[PDB]
């Protein structure tokens, strides 16, 4: 909406320091450093290719707005996360214990704070069986 | 005792559905059991052994029906382990599986039992149902598709050799040999000889025929044996590749990144959100790009990354030494 | 609407000429169509089924001629897409293609139609024309040439084994067996047994014959089966190599360099021109040297380049630390 | 002269038990010797050659018994080299070996000698005893297990093709052909044709039969030939792998670490002891982890270790240049 | 014109002795020429075609003798190119070559010409002489030796399966079937069926016989087909290895070092001499150690050298940064 | 001709600073640096091997003159550039769009200024269809 | 026993400098350096995984005590050392000479001082035949 | 002889600076540097293993004397050099031109001064045909 468009434009302006409606790798890296994370050249180019549907290496405001328009369900990532968790479903029964889930989330792949995992278990322990399911999990996230 | 109930349901589902260890013993047992029914039916076809074969086959088939019924019921019950098939709705959707409905038709027809012809057809149908997952068909199709061009080359040239040799021998033996009185008989001979089956019902007798048959067997036999060799080597090479790829198993970190990314994306519900969604995209791309190659391409890419990285470090050291020179 | 005209011409040329996807469906359809004509001719050869086979074959062959004519005309028309074949001159040069003239001869002879013998010959000729690109022949020849020494070893030793075994069994069975009355019959037996065809029209009966046949089959059968196995393994290994090489695909940058180099060379039309032509030479050599290996030789060369480069950097750092020592 | 006594005992144990070089000549000699007895028995079965065959076989078998007895006694005597089998207790435990008791049974039964049937059975038993280590069986089982899924695919689909083709040809040939009067005869034909044995005792004669036989041979023959090709390629690939792995041979240092670790552990008999036991654990893990992969996984791991090491050095250099910047 | 004389002598020696290109055309021509003599002899064996076959064979054999004589004389003359065979002494030593004396015997016996048996024997002898270098035999022996254990496994288990199946079928068919009246006949059947030759002269007829034959063919056929598959895969893998190793070709620098080392050693004719001889030893070891692996072991060794060298450089930089810290 | 020989000798003298009629790697590198480009050891040795038909690592004046004497058609590069463009002919129809051509020329292989590509399209847009042909293109360049 | 427990606690206190009953990699490295040996990151992590049966990267006192409780025979390393020496049994006869034994002990794998090898031969030269056995050797070792 | 023994002892003394009758890697490297050549660790260890028939890494005087006692013919290198030159016999006819011989000797493998190759051709141009033979060459070398 109008508020969404205005806020997106403000975020883009904070992104594209050049002011020419073209978010480049350097500006993305600087804003990332301001946020705290350190993006590498590979990460920056992968991101730009992910967003750049034209191939010039820079993104215009409509492109950013349309990529942001994607919702949780519109991403059609249900299958992707389903198979990923299946990979993490060691037994394959459709459930995983709390301890192993915490270990895999905190200590493998991208390290993430304990507050986030605590929040996820809080918002996901619908039954609180320890061996919490992941199928209905991903269904509810995608919804 | 719902905990033990669920544990047993999981164990039974593991056995009946995808097994890994000694559940293969049960699966081989039920196989042998149906195979014994097939063999006893074959013997029942013979008149002399009709009586004893039928006597044993009655009880063996009744046992088969009992075991198939109990197995099907236990399967439909144990499908509850998967959350997809829960309650009546989920379990009925499970019964929608093609092999489940095929198995139901099997029981219905068996209890209902061209009677002998129908029995043979249903025995074949049970045997094909034996797979229940399509693994063998998928593997064979994959290996055939991989070598499609070579198989087509073998087929094409071998078929041309068959046609040419059959026609030439027919020409050389049209009159002097009773076997090759029509081109169809010559083609039958060519197919039966190039496959190396060699029934001996037909074979050239004139010197023309024997000469041409020699020079064309020395080609057609190899061409007809090729596809077997090509597929065998393809299977062995694929096994070796699976053995190698089983080691590095690099699907872990991309999956962890993807699941943490999805969690963050759900938590994210303006620039911070943009970063969240872009990093989610990054995680998804990492996952898929890890899925795709799954081969030595990973090793070569890692080599390239290490190289370019070390070259960048070299540039950094060169800059530092230059700055020291200036200082 | 010349734009849509050209688009459709391109699509038809893609289908008729080199296809990639579901144009293979059309090609398989026309194949099956000619193959059906061949089979119906085979059945027409038989006296009993002469009437019905001929009745169906008349219409099937007329349909074949119609489809071949329409396909040939559409092919010659759609060859215009390639600028090589433009206008009457270009399209006539296209008709100069061996398979195009072969198709013309096929159509002319078919409309013109030893009548049955000629029909069989022309059916074989259509089948060989089926390829139209020589892909199968080229692939088979390549794999045979690659393993020429092994194939020649198998041929030579297997032929020696055949000759020796045939002569020995002939000696052992010259009198006591009706089959081996002449050396030619013994050679026929040897060829038919070592190939594992085993017609059974001839086989040793004296104990000498059976003993020698056993000890020489246990050699000749393997030797005669070798070429099939060698070629099958060669095909599978070649498939694996193509699969691997399909990944790195390092033909891009050399090509870009070469085309930019040629553009500059045209633009260049004294020291600057020297540099221009010399860098054009460099680009050409880069292109070919990328073309030649197309294998792990590239990977090893990249390793070597990275090594030597890092050693040079090491020397640079050693020089810098030495200069600091001096300072 | 106990030194020469022990040296000769070691040499004899080397020959009789695991040989490497020209003791294989003796082993092949004793083989040929028993194989000659088997062949002479085969000839003794024939009535015409009964007299001479028996005359030679008496002496050949007596020589076999003498050589087997002397070899068994020398084996039990020379087992003393291994400290496991020392004195009467150790040597009697050695006699507990399954092949030793089998060989004793062989001698006892031979000296004791359905007489001809028993002789044939014991000849087979001697032949199986020939191995005495299980190497061939272990190797075959290993290669079969490696390719279990592909072998099962071939078996399953080929068996389905056999059943289907046999039934179809039986239907097409039930009345018009004397061969296929019962389904069992049709199955016999199918098995004998898809294996490419082709006795020729049965073969289709109706056009339905020949057509179906053609289209189903062109599938079943390849399926039945597959397992041989799969296993052959597996064997060749395994040979190549053994040849490669024979080079790097990285079992030395882990073994030295483990043995020195055990020595220290015994010498260690509180923090120092904790260090000793922990380093012993480290040595054991090094030994096993060297044992496990024994393949290119080690090479990739070495690449990874070198890469991470060089990155760490890069970080150290960056820290140093930064500190110089500060200074 | 001694220069052109030597040039032509070299060209002729290259053609007659080891050829590379279109001298293979001449070699194939002389082959075809002797092979035609063999075939014409085969036809001469037949009574009906005796006259014409003999008429052509007289002239063909006379031409063969003429060409073999001229080729042998040109070979002995052109052996002068190699200095080893110079003058009468050297050329006579060349005639000492086994194939040269074999060729002389061929010529003498042919001019001299159980006449037909002798002619057949000498045709076989000419054919074996065809090789003249042992390349085929050496290659086959190498590949067989490489896979000796697998071939022995196949031989052993297949022979056991043959013996067991033959005996079981003999037991099941001793009385009810005319074919298996003696164990030797059953063994003949087993050998002929497991090889898939299937003459059809013998085959089981009792249900016991057919059942056992089925279950033992489904094993023996694969075992007997194995060796062919193993050797074929071995040949293909060896070809691939030769293709790969043809690239790196690192025999140059060690050879240059060795030859320069020998030159210096001759020039050396006390500490300087010690250095000279010791470095000659170094060069010799470099030559052989380049000769031995000739495989991926070279790549792994280069990797190890690079890793250790770069680690040493890392240590050097660490020392330098530490010294700067101190300064 | 005489003018060509004199200008070639002047260019060589600017090349072979040694003055002994032997262009070495160092002099070629120095003149290339003066021109602006930086030739590496691999580039220099590949060049010298390309021009050195004797193997001594240095080129005499007649060698430079005879290698210069090659014209566009005498190079017989028609097939080479043709197949190269086919590699760049993604569809294989015989044509390529202006945008893809510009991208491949500027951003792949050797990076080259936009003026050169503008000039190439100016001198090559005979029909100006965007999907400009390359077969007649290479024919005309070779002529 | 009580004395064993007290001495184990003292050793642990010397190990876990943190004092929280959690021996970390850094403290293990520091105590190793005090002892003289230099442990690398790979060695430290392999050791911690060897002792850490929980997966948190630190060891509690009962874990240390129970891992220490293992004796020579309880380790069940008889087969492992047996096969190791067999690997070192070049001939395979069951014996090895004193010279090769010393060479492998002190010059391969982990270099060990001559005193330790001298002590091993002193306590192992039961027969003193030079070609000293290793089977009964390891039997007595485990006992 | 006695003079040979004395000169060998003097050379060894110049070699084994330690004076304990044990030439080590460091002393060999120092004498090599004095001679001018720079030996690497791989070269030094290969050298010592070549001369060390015991395995202690140092050579005693009788070992050096017996290794020196080897003559040209006793080395049995006739086959080795024969095959080496065959590798260098590109055509395989048994001869090689003067230019190719000079190129391979000077510029491949170990670089060696032009004086040595001039001397070799002087002492080897028995016939002076340019395509000088290598078989009789090596025969007279070993003699
Ligand atoms: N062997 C073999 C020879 C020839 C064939 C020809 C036409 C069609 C199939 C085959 C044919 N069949 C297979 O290759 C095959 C194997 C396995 C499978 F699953 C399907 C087909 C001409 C010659
Ligand atoms: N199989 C096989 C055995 C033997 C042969 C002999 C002479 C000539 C050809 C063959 C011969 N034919 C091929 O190897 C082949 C295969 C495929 C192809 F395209 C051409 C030839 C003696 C034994
Ligand atoms: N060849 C071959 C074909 C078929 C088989 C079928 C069922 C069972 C075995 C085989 C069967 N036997 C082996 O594959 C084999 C080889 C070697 C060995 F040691 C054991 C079994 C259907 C088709
Ligand atoms: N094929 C095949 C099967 C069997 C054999 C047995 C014993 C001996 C040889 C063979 C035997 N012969 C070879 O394997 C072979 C091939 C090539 C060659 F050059 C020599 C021998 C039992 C089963």
């Amino acid at each position: 909406t109008e508020e969404q468009i205005a806020e997106f434009k403000e975020a883009f302006s904070l992104f594209d320091k050049d002011g020419d409606g073209t978010i480049t790798t350097k500006e993305l890296g600087t804003v990332m450093r301001s946020l705290g994370q350190n993006p590498t050249e590979a990460e920056l180019q992968d991101m730009i290719n992910e967003v750049d549907a034209d191939g010039n290496g820079t993104i215009d405001f409509p492109e950013f707005l349309t990529m942001m328009a994607r919702k949780m369900k519109d991403t059609d990532s249900e299958e992707e996360i389903r198979e990923a968790f299946r990979v993490f479903d060691k037994d394959g029964n459709g459930y995983i214990s709390a301890a192993e889930l915490r270990h895999v989330m905190t200590n493998l792949g991208e390290k993430l704070t304990d507050e986030e995992v605590d929040e996820m278990i809080r918002e996901a322990d619908i039954d609180g069986d320890g061996q919490v399911n992941y199928e209905e999990f991903v269904q509810m996230m995608t919804a | 005792r719902n905990a033990f109930y669920r544990k047993l349901q999981n164990f039974l589902y593991n056995v009946l559905e995808r097994p890994r260890g000694w559940a293969f013993i049960y699966h081989a047992y039920v196989f042998l059991l149906v195979f014994s029914c097939l063999v006893l039916s074959v013997f029942s076809t013979i008149k002399e052994y009709e009586k004893s074969s039928e006597g044993a086959l009655y009880i063996l088939e009744i046992v088969t029906i009992v075991v198939f019924g109990v197995e099907y019921f236990v399967r439909i019950w144990a499908a509850g382990c998967c959350c997809r098939y829960r309650g009546w709705r989920g379990r009925l959707k499970f019964a929608r599986k093609p092999f489940c409905v095929i198995d139901i038709m099997v029981l219905i027809a068996s209890i209902a039992v061209s009677a002998l012809r129908s029995l043979r057809f249903l025995q074949i149908l049970r045997m094909i149902r034996m797979d229940r997952r399509g693994g063998t068909w998928k593997l064979l199709g994959s290996v055939v598709y991989a070598h499609s061009k070579e198989l087509v080359t073998a087929w094409y040239i071998g078929f041309l050799c068959l046609i040419l040799a059959s026609f030439l021998v027919y020409l050389a033996e049209k009159g002097e040999n009773d076997h090759f009185d029509t081109y169809a008989d010559a083609l039958w001979w060519g197919l039966i000889t190039l496959t190396t089956i060699g029934y001996g019902d037909k074979y050239p007798q004139t010197w023309n025929g024997r000469l041409l048959a020699a020079t064309f067997t020395l080609i057609g036999v190899s061409f007809f044996a090729l596809p077997a060799g090509i597929l065998g080597s393809g299977f062995a090479l694929k096994v070796q590749e699976q053995h190698r790829q089983k080691h590095f198993e690099k699907r872990r970190n991309p999956a962890a990144g993807l699941i943490q990314s999805a969690w963050r994306f759900y938590a994210t519900n303006v620039s911070i959100r943009a970063v969240c969604v872009m990093r989610f995209l990054v995680s998804k791309r990492k996952f898929k790009e890890s899925l795709r190659p799954y081969d030595v391409m990973d090793v070569i890419e890692q080599y390239s990354a290490g190289h370019l990285d070390m070259l960048s470090r070299i540039k950094s050291l060169q800059s530092r030494v230059d700055q020291i020179v200036g200082r």
